[PDB]
């Protein structure tokens, strides 16, 4: 019974560390989207403040 | 004692057999297997380690 959980424990694992190393760069590359769309739409605010204060000049 | 002499030169010559013919594949069959515990047994640290 032992050499069976250990065997399921490998399988398991090694497909974990196969999706645990997928969700590192995955969430990596998510995380940086993120923030990188942030950064876009903090800019896109202020052209838009920037506009709005010629505009009102 | 010839009865004796006789039976154990029969005893001698079927150990000579299994010893040269049955040991081999038995004992193969044993090493295989070991191999298998220990590899299993790693791969499920390696798999852990991973």
């Amino acid at each position: 019974a032992e050499r069976e959980a250990m065997l399921a424990k490998t399988a398991a694992d090694n497909r974990k560390s196969a999706e645990q190393v997928a969700a590192a760069q995955a969430d990596y590359e998510k995380e940086m989207a993120e923030a990188r769309a942030q950064a876009s739409a903090l800019r896109d605010e202020a052209r838009a403040a920037g506009r709005s204060v010629v505009d009102e000049k | 004692m010839s009865i004796f002499i006789g039976q154990l030169i029969g005893f001698a010559v079927i150990a000579f057999i299994i010893v040269k013919w049955v040991v081999p594949p038995v004992r193969t069959l044993m090493r295989n297997q070991q191999e298998a515990v220990r590899a299993a047994l790693a791969e499920s640290a390696e798999a852990a380690k991973k």
